[PDB]
């Protein structure tokens, strides 16, 4: 019986697939061309993103996937997968921007009864009403999350040793895709909280997303070498520094950017603190916070954004890894699965220039 | 005619999509269970009146927890399923479910379904999970669960012989209407 289910599971990624493309098809044919007389081209880009392409890749992989399960033995079909995975990381996009648009729809409709009716034309003609855009925007964060589970049970059913191992290789492919698409929404996200942070902040010297992933932010009171008394700041930590600012109305003036390579932590009512000291420095910081269980908060993300700084292994086999923002898709060096998010998505070895994800910096082969 | 959005989540292998599979097209899926459910739209009649019905699978989406709620907004009622057979996905509810849920969508409808109910009965069934030091969840365990979640209401079917599959949907529309 596992060779039957083998056959009817190869029949599924196929005919899904074929499902699939024609849906995307359908959005563009029934729902974009029509709507291309009504929208602006700012909303036509806000409401269907990526989709365009999305139909243009699936289109190919469809013809591929056909091509390898006609083969003898399907043997090719998980070089189709492992061939696409980096083309799929047009999901990123996609998946980080699908609200945006959903919410964007949601307000040109409400607001024009002629987009609302065309758009209820547009349903009737592509589906017979079973469905609305609104509905089938979604579809596309639904397939890509599929291929995981379809070669996970393809693995299961088929009795060919062989076939399993590479079948793996491809089951592994779209489990690292998945965790892509999920890691490019989470910086998008971080991304937006650090524009933001940003925008309030006078006085930077760069960029903020330089300074990594915000950790905590917060009021506290600090003591320096060249003002000795409790100053009342507000402090934005990050993983490189921390942000020391003077509160000027409802923005924030930077006065000090403690650089987290050098400085390192040292353990009523704003007595709780701890020294932020350079190596051998004649610069040091008291902090003070409100509260223990504020301190507490704090010591934890300091040891997070050093952690970062500084990862185990950091310099294990003669390499010299530090964090570093890929500009575009790459491997880690030890277990050849993508580097993912948009920014500081894992390490670069000074030395050799091998990338590696956090976890893998020991498994990396020697420098 | 309102289209009733219903979306059904919990752990990957409760059987989510083969309870949609089996209700939408009524017969069980076969020895072969489809690894894929894709939206679906149809009439059904609940207590006299016609209602459109919408039903969303989540399969696939479970481990990713960016994507995970793209699914949620909009959401006329959640089915939240765990396996009689698996006390794993019953703490999965209170551990990771119902409070994700919850914090999307604060006013939405929970349903607590107990899937598998075919398979606690089962001898085989029995057999291995006393052989990994487990029990199958009881129906008293299951209605306290729906009552510490505040679920609308709790439910038990099976995909297989289609026992209180009909119930679960008509009590999901119920809880919207
Ligand atoms: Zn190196
Ligand atoms: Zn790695």
């Amino acid at each position: 019986t596992e060779y039957d289910k083998r056959c009817c599971c190869l029949r599924e990624i196929q005919q899904t697939e074929e499902k699939y493309t024609d849906t995307l098809g359908s959005i563009q044919q029934h729902f974009m061309k029509p709507l291309q007389r009504f929208l602006k081209p700012q909303d036509m880009e806000t409401i269907f993103v990526n989709i365009e392409e999305l139909f243009s890749v699936h289109t190919h992989f469809l013809k591929e996937l056909k091509d390898a399960l006609a083969g003898p033995g399907a043997t090719t079909l998980y070089q189709v997968f492992i061939k696409y995975k980096e083309r799929f990381l047009v999901y990123g996009r996609y998946c980080s921007q699908v609200e945006s648009a959903s919410k964007h729809l949601d307000q040109v409709a409400t607001a024009r009864e002629d987009v609302q009716m065309k758009l209820e034309e547009c349903s009737q003609r592509a589906n017979n009403g079973r469905f609305t855009l609104r509905d089938l925007l979604m579809v596309p964060m639904q397939r890509v999350l599929k291929y995981h589970l379809l070669l996970q049970e393809l693995v299961k059913h088929t009795q060919d040793a062989t076939e399993k191992e590479n079948l793996r290789l491809a089951l592994d492919a779209m489990r690292d895709l998945a965790q892509c698409v999920n890691e490019v929404k989470r910086d998008n996200e971080t991304l937006r909280q650090i524009t933001n942070f940003q925008l309030s902040i006078e006085n930077l010297d760069q960029s903020l997303a330089n300074y990594g992933r915000p950790k905590i932010d917060g009021e506290l009171k600090i003591t320096s070498v060249e003002r000795r008394s409790k100053t009342d700041r507000y402090a934005f930590l990050l993983d490189k520094a921390l942000l020391i600012c003077k509160r000027r109305g409802d923005s924030y003036d930077l006065k000090a950017s403690v650089n987290l390579h050098s400085f390192q932590v040292r353990d009523k009512k704003w007595s709780h603190m701890f020294l932020l000291i350079e190596d051998q420095g004649a610069q040091g910081y008291e902090l003070f916070f409100k509260t223990r269980e504020l301190k507490k908060k704090w010591m934890e993300q300091f040891e997070m954004a050093i952690s970062n700084i500084y990862p185990e292994n950091a310099t294990a086999n003669g390499h010299d890894f530090q964090m570093f923002s890929f500009e575009e898709t790459t491997s880690c060096k030890a277990c050849q699965m993508l580097l993912r998010g948009t920014f500081y998505q894992g390490y670069r070895c000074y030395r050799c220039r091998a990338p590696a994800h956090k976890e893998c910096l020991g498994r990396v082969p020697p420098c | 005619m309102q289209a009733i959005k219903c979306v059904v989540v919990g752990d990957g292998a409760v059987g989510k999509t083969c309870l949609l599979i089996s209700y939408t097209t009524n017969a069980f899926p076969g020895e072969y269970i489809p690894t894929v459910f894709d939206n679906y739209s149809a009439n059904v009649m609940v207590d006299g009146k016609p209602v459109n019905l919408g039903l969303w699978d989540t399969a696939g989406q479970e481990d990713y927890d960016r994507l995970r709620p793209l699914s949620y907004p909009q959401t006329d009622v959640f089915l939240i399923c765990f396996s009689l057979v698996s006390p794993a996905s019953f703490e999965n509810v209170r551990a990771k479910w119902y409070p994700e849920v919850r914090h999307h969508c604060p006013n939405t409808p929970i349903i607590l379904v107990g899937t598998k109910l075919d398979l606690r009965d089962d001898k085989d069934t029995i057999e291995k999970l006393k052989e990994k030091k487990l029990t199958p969840i009881t129906y008293p365990q299951g209605l306290a669960m729906a009552k510490e979640i505040g679920a609308v209401k709790y439910l038990e079917c099976s995909a297989l012989t289609q026992r209180g599959l009909k119930t679960v949907f008509d009590e999901a529309i119920r809880a919207v209407l």
